[PDB]
DNA sequence: GCACGTGGACCACAAACGTGAAGGGTGAGGCTGGAGGAAAGGCGTGGCTTTCAAAGTCCCTCTCCCCTCAAGGTCCTGGACACACTACAAACCCAGAGTTGAAGCTTGGGTTGCATAACGGATCCAGGAACAAAGTCGGGGTGGGGG
DNA sequence: CCCCCACCCCGACTTTGTTCCTGGATCCGTTATGCAACCCAAGCTTCAACTCTGGGTTTGTAGTGTGTCCAGGACCTTGAGGGGAGAGGGACTTTGAAAGCCACGCCTTTCCTCCAGCCTCACCCTTCACGTTTGTGGTCCACGTGC
């Protein structure tokens, strides 16, 4: 059972990275970056976009 | 320029930590060149040690002092109950042409007029006081007080017969590990021009060059800061619209050597500066010529600033 | 160092969450205790509803 | 006249052959002081002086013709312009 | 004499003065200005031999300064020497390129 | 006086190109050559009046213009020394 | 092996150095007291920032209070506003120093002297090269005097640059004159003249002496202000000073003043000779109060 | 003063007896002589210095003459010298 | 590939922004040494002379190089025929 | 010791070309150089060696080098003088 | 010494010992070497300044041979001065000729 | 060598600087290359008019013959105060 | 699901490290400077007379000036190929090391040497007279172009 | 290929310069003394030579594409060639006196000598600057697991 809650898990961090990526390709700047941006980094530019 | 930024970033880094210990070793007192590193650091240690210590056990007031001497036209001198002088301000020189070194050590008697040594014997002898432990001397009302006198002046040829200056004392006695009375004396009459006396910088010097009219050519970027003027508001005019009536004849002297000698060093002089100061100078001159015909085209002046124990030694 | 290590690790979940709350503040018809993934996908239609919407009036 | 050239060709011939100054004496002297004044007036000048400095002059000049005229072969042409001049001065 | 002993014309005892003026140096050994005035000698017999076969092709019984010219320019040795040399009355030589030359 | 520059003549760089060889010339040449030489000559004279002037003469000789051309790096032969 | 093994006493030597400089860090750490109350390992760069951050004279300040007159004011160059004044200035001008500071200088100084002043603030321990100098005409809230005559020196200072200066009111009459029994220099001013006896220059000593400022004389001829009892010996002095190098001196005479009243001086000319044009500039005076 | 006109006509009837010399030829030649004796001085007191040495001897010149002039001059040169040399040392 | 002549221009100006030594210099060691023994065998040089050498060397071909350039554009071309450096050491 | 003339690289003779602004060589300048090089080289070479002969030495040194290049209009700075 | 009398850097006794030794003439007027330091001095003043110029410009404190270089071919009188000197590792001034620039 | 006076002179034109060993050979080889030509023009001059000694007059005429003339000046300016203050004291 | 943990990633600091560059100190003696004197170089005065300046005049070559017309410079166009640019392979150059001793360099000994000076002497230099060469003008022969 | 025209060199006549002869000297040369510059023999240690091993950046060789060099046609305008006219140059002649040269007398400048003593140079010790690695830690992250 651990092992299917943890792979949840997995799953979970997956959909945040995407939606991360998402995020970031609705901010003109986090979408013209070029290196893989550290998270919180993409969200400071996310909420400066908004 | 990946690893040249490396090294760039890593020398930033050498320079801002040799920065910091410049900047540490710059504020110490009795400074001095070829301290190792670590001996700055120590000099640093103790003389925060000794700073601390000395303050825990007690615009800049300096500039205050001086403009506020220099308006009244006075200058601070302390001497003992005895007559003996103990410190004196170097503003004296220039109010009575006397040489710090001239008055203390030595008698105020000595330039007090001697129908007037018994009163000024009396203000000295005649207060005495012990202090508690707990005022200082000179907030307590008993100390303070205000007197006048004339003083003696000083000269550069001993012929010339003795002439003083009235002044007021105003000043407070004080015991010293003897009792004094230290006091700021402002001269009685004003005093709206004056000569300075001692060169505030070690050595400082401007350069101009002169026509066969002795009107100025050129005058260099060190001149307006010592002389106040800037080149427009002295070229074309003589270079004698600005010196001292009495050195007038020894420069028309001096400027006549010159002609017969082409080069050589002048006397002592005085020049007045746009701040309203008589300023001792001494000058190197020479002469260039026309190749045409090998006569003269323009002189070049050096001026250099002088001290007045040089101008009265000479 | 693990207790150093800790607290940069707070420190690092604490920024993100302050973010995520920042974020998902500024969204019409707002609603607390939504899921961090909910937050991002509901701030990412928002974002290009506001835009068009700002950009078209 | 005769074609362009060829009468070059015989005045080239004979100031090779010659050894006398190709210039106006009196000219020269005058364009001398007309320079010397200006570094010291009142001077006075041997005309083994004024000669020395015309056949300098010429031996000179000619010679930077010379090089003038290779630039001039090189670059594919029988006219010398200023640049050949200018070039051969630089090297 | 000095030179009757080396067998030239030049005087060794000029030379040897000279040596002394101008402070070349301090001393100067007795043989130096000997093989001076040989070299010397020798080199104005190069010289004045080709200048009178330069005049004897231009028919010619005198040296003038064109002969001195033509020899000198002719001969790649002194050429070599003396390119930077002028002479007065000197001329040129009669080059011309055959580009130049009508065809 | 002043101009003796042009009375270096059009007809005289023409004689002395000739003697280089020069088959053809161009007008720019004349003006050219005219500049040229004053430098030339400016130099050499210089040289020589500060020879003269050293020896506190007035007078120009030869020995002087010989002295400046050996330095400037131009031997001429026949005008003495 | 003899490479090596004198590469370690000197590499050991370098360890001894950075030793003794990490200790000395530490130490310099430990006398700077948010140094020491800092519990990490301050490193080397922000200890020594902090040092340099962290590194009688009331006796003497009233030793020269109790002496001072007049008052100190502070007007900005760029400003004409002045900046800051003592309260003494409310013995002086009788504006208080809420009335001064806050405003600007030139509407307390005469129009004509606002010029002078604006000049006096261009720029060009405190050195003579940033020394200024001059007499003008200050306001006063009580009333033609509703202008008195100030003396004011100072300094130029530097965001905003500033002069800071001493105003003086000094009384124009000479109280105490001098014993018969003691040689006292008396009062002085110099002047320099043309031909014609128009001033060329003066000094503030005139202004003081006889109440005219600078400009006041400049531009004007000494015989619009000398009395007509003594121009007669005056302008033979003066014929007589144009023929000779020697330094004239003159007879007590009397010269008028801005208020109207004349004053009694005795004078030292002579006409000085530039020796590079063989040339008279001017006539040179010294005047003196009698 | 002093010049070469009699060494160089005895010279000259050497080389070319029926051969006379003009006086600006012989002027020429003076110039040469006396141009090529400053080259070789100058040339072995620099190498005298060069080696610490105060006297000149016949070696600083055959090594002055052998940087000086080109290799069939100069061999010709050095053999002429060291003959010279050769016989005033025996004679 | 780049196009013929950006790669040169990339490398004038590395070349320029630098100052090593081009030739190698065992290479040059022995060509020195490969024409001193013509004039001795058996001869030694101080490693600083053969640097020295080098350099000259270099310097001397640098600035040839850049006359014969001058050359080339004067007859309009860039690149550098034995024609130009001909003529380069003629003038 | 032969052949060393080839030792002078195609590539060293192209980087020198470069450091001399030039921007295209023909493939005759390769010979041509080494030639023009080996002629120059010689003549300081023979000047050289001709100074440490009369200092009566078996080893030259950078100063006879110096020399043979000063009187040549060579001179260089960075070995003595 | 002279050199302080002269408040001179450069040593007068050395420059009058060397003018006195290389044989430059019988005598030495006791002028000519304070003259000569001087003119010594000036010249290493003008080249120093502008090596430090160089030095200053591309950020560096210590100059080097390219910095001498470069301040000796931008300055024309040096240039004139020293056109046929050479010094080592010295390098070039960065001169490109227009007809080589690509457009 | 003039190491100690090249340095020294350094320090007063741009004190915050140092120089690279080579510089400094550089700036030795300058200098004795620079007296050699004086000194040999100045002895040509004594030469040119049979004098026997050199003076500050035959280096001011070397050096306006060999410096260029904006050197020239400035050179005969440093000559000039120098053997002025030198005698004058 | 979130927070913390650990591994991992990444950044940048922070320190020592040793190496390379530089500077400070002490030894130290060479070299600078000063005193003292001798006598040589130079300044100074007084005179002359050689050379260039400056000009006049006539004859004349050379320069000024104008036009024509073909040839040379130039522009524009096209071809191809010698050169540059990429690539892989190789090598010898570079670096670092070791090993050997011929030559560099210093010391001491002794000599042969060249400078210097006095003195001898005769070939050279200034000058006087005669002959040949140089300058100027005219004629003849050779060289090239045009028909 | 032949004839005509122009240029280049030679020949003749007149004036000036050079060579040969004459007298006086001092430049050249000899013989002598002197102090010492330099050669020579010898020993001691160094730097250069010579060699090797290992690494790898540079060099060599090869393949392909095109920018550059060259040739070519063709215009059109610039220089050349000549004619013809006019002017200052050139040559030769003249005079004026200024400047350079010379000789005479005085003196003071610097070489030469010896000494004193300290600044510049060499070595030795020590320190700092630097890159540069590394240590070292922190910031932070990716996603695990635990709670």
């Amino acid at each position: 059972a651990r092992e299917a809650h943890s792979q949840i898990e997995k799953r979970r961090r997956d959909k945040m990275n995407s939606f991360i990526d998402e995020l970031a390709s609705l901010v003109p700047t986090c979408n013209a970056m070029s290196r893989k941006l550290d998270k919180l980094t993409v969200l400071r530019m996310a909420v400066q976009h908004m | 320029a990946k690893r040249v930024s490396r090294n760039k970033s890593e020398k930033k880094r050498r320079d801002q930590f040799n920065v910091l210990i410049k900047e540490l070793g710059s504020m110490l007192p009795g400074n001095a060149r070829k301290m190792d590193k670590s001996t700055v650091l120590q000099k640093s240690i103790d003389f925060l040690r000794k700073h601390k210590e000395t303050t825990a056990q007690s615009l800049s007031n300096e500039e205050f002092t001086q403009l506020m001497l220099e308006a009244l036209d006075g200058f601070f001198l302390a001497i003992m109950t005895d007559g003996s002088i103990i410190y004196v301000s170097e503003s004296v020189t220039s109010l009575l042409e006397h040489l710090p070194s001239d008055l203390v050590d030595q008698s105020i008697f000595n330039f007090i007029p001697e129908g007037e040594h018994s009163e000024v014997y009396k203000i000295l002898s005649t207060h005495l006081l012990e202090s508690d432990s707990l005022t200082p001397e000179y907030l307590k009302s008993k100390n303070q007080l205000e007197f006048c006198c004339h003083m003696l002046r000083g000269t550069i040829d001993p012929k010339e017969p003795s002439t003083y200056e009235y002044v007021r004392f105003i000043g407070n006695f004080k015991s010293l590990t003897r009792v004094c009375f230290v006091a700021t004396v402002r001269l009685a009459t004003p005093q709206f021009i004056k000569e300075m006396c001692t060169v505030e910088e070690p050595n400082e010097e401007f350069t101009s060059r002169h026509s066969l009219e002795w009107k100025f050519l050129f005058l260099d970027h060190r001149a307006p800061p010592i002389i106040g003027y800037l080149p427009f508001e002295v070229l074309g005019t003589s270079g004698y619209d600005y010196y001292h009536v009495d050195d007038l004849e020894n420069l028309a002297k001096c400027h006549e050597h010159l002609m017969q000698y082409g080069k050589g060093k002048s006397c002592y002089y005085r020049f007045l500066t746009k701040g309203q100061q008589w300023i001792w100078l001494q000058t190197h001159y020479y002469i260039t010529y026309h190749q045409w015909n090998s006569r003269p085209e323009f002189i070049v002046c050096t001026h250099t600033v002088v001290s007045y124990a040089e101008v009265r030694a000479e | 160092k693990r207790v150093s290590r800790n607290k940069s690790e707070k420190k690092r979940r604490d920024q993100f969450n302050v973010l995520i709350k920042e974020l998902g503040s500024m969204l019409p018809g707002n609603a607390r205790k939504m899921d961090k993934s909910t937050v991002l996908q509901k701030s990412i239609d928002f974002l290009r509803k506001h835009k068009e919407t700002t950009a078209q009036s | 006249r005769y074609r362009p050239g060829t009468v070059a060709l015989r005045e080239i011939r004979r100031y090779q052959k010659s050894t006398e100054l190709l210039i106006r004496k009196l000219p020269f002297q005058r364009l001398v002081r007309e320079i010397a004044q200006d570094f010291k007036t009142d001077l006075r000048f041997q005309s083994s002086a004024v000669m020395a400095l015309q056949e300098a002059c010429e031996a000179y000049l000619v010679g930077l013709f010379e090089d003038t005229n290779l630039c001039a072969i090189h670059a594919k042409r029988v006219t010398i312009m200023p640049k050949d001049i200018q070039l051969a001065r630089r090297i | 004499t000095r030179s009757s002993r080396a067998g030239l014309q030049f005087p060794v005892g000029r030379v040897h003065r000279l040596l002394r003026k101008g402070n070349y140096s301090e001393r100067v050994g007795a043989g130096a200005p000997v093989y001076l005035a040989a070299v010397l000698e020798y080199l104005t017999a190069e010289i004045l031999e080709l200048a009178g076969n330069a005049a004897r092709d231009n028919k010619k019984t005198r040296i003038i300064p064109r002969h001195l010219q033509l020899a000198i320019r002719n001969d790649e040795e002194l050429n070599k020497l003396l390119g930077r040399v002028t002479i007065a009355q000197g001329g040129v030589l009669p080059n011309i390129q055959a580009v130049l030359l009508p065809k | 006086l002043r101009d003796n520059i042009q009375g270096i003549t059009k007809p005289a760089i023409r004689r002395l190109a000739r003697r280089g060889g020069v088959k053809r010339i161009s007008g720019l040449i004349y003006e050219e050559t005219r500049g040229v030489l004053k430098v030339f000559l400016e130099n050499v004279i210089r040289d020589a009046v500060t020879y003269t002037e050293h020896a506190k003469r007035k007078t120009v000789t030869a020995m002087d213009v010989v002295y400046a051309l050996k330095r400037q790096g131009r031997t001429l032969y026949g005008f003495g020394g | 092996g003899r490479i090596k093994n004198a590469r370690e006493a000197h590499s050991q030597i370098e360890k001894r150095r950075r030793d003794k400089m990490n200790s000395f860090i530490d130490e310099l750490a430990s006398l700077v007291p948010t140094c020491n109350a800092m519990s990490r390992k301050l490193d080397k760069l922000t200890v020594l920032r902090m040092a340099v951050q962290h590194m009688s004279d009331d006796e003497l300040k009233h030793l020269i209070l109790r002496a001072a007159d007049g008052f100190l004011f502070v007007v900005g160059c760029d400003r004409g506003k002045i900046l800051f004044v003592s309260e003494s200035v409310f013995k002086i001008l009788n504006y208080s120093q809420n009335d001064l500071i806050g405003q600007s200088l030139f509407d307390y100084l005469h129009p004509k002297d606002i010029a002078k002043v604006k000049e006096q603030l261009s720029s060009s321990r405190l050195c003579s090269g940033a020394r200024r100098s001059f007499f003008c005409r200050m306001k006063c809230n009580r009333p033609r005097k509703s202008f008195c005559t100030i003396h004011s020196t100072g300094y130029l200072k530097s965001n905003l640059s500033c002069l800071v200066a001493i105003g003086r009111l000094h009384s124009h009459m000479v109280p105490q004159p001098a014993n018969g029994e003691i040689r006292v220099k008396s009062m002085e001013y110099v002047s320099r003249h043309a031909i014609d006896g128009k001033f060329v220059f003066v000094d503030q000593r005139a202004t003081a002496i006889l109440a005219y400022l600078p400009q006041e004389l400049l531009g004007t001829s000494c015989y619009e202000y000398f009395h007509q009892d003594d121009i007669g010996h005056l302008a033979e002095c003066h014929r007589q000073v144009l023929q000779t190098r020697e330094k004239i001196t003159t007879n007590c005479y009397k010269f008028k003043i801005k208020d109207g009243s004349f004053i009694t001086l005795r004078s030292r000319w002579f006409s000085f000779m530039n020796p590079w044009t063989k040339e008279v500039e001017y006539i040179v005076s010294t005047n003196t109060v009698v | 003063k002093e010049s070469y006109s009699i060494y160089v006509y005895k010279v000259l009837k050497q080389v070319h007896p029926d051969t006379g010399i003009s006086s600006k030829a012989m002027g020429i030649m003076n110039s040469f002589v006396n141009d090529i004796f400053e080259r070789i001085a100058g040339e072995a007191s620099r190498l005298a210095h060069y080696n610490k040495r105060s006297t000149i001897t016949s070696r600083e010149i055959q090594t002055a003459v052998r940087l000086l002039l080109p290799g069939e001059l100069a061999k010709h040169a050095v053999s002429e010298g060291t003959k010279a040399v050769t016989k005033y040392t025996s004679a």
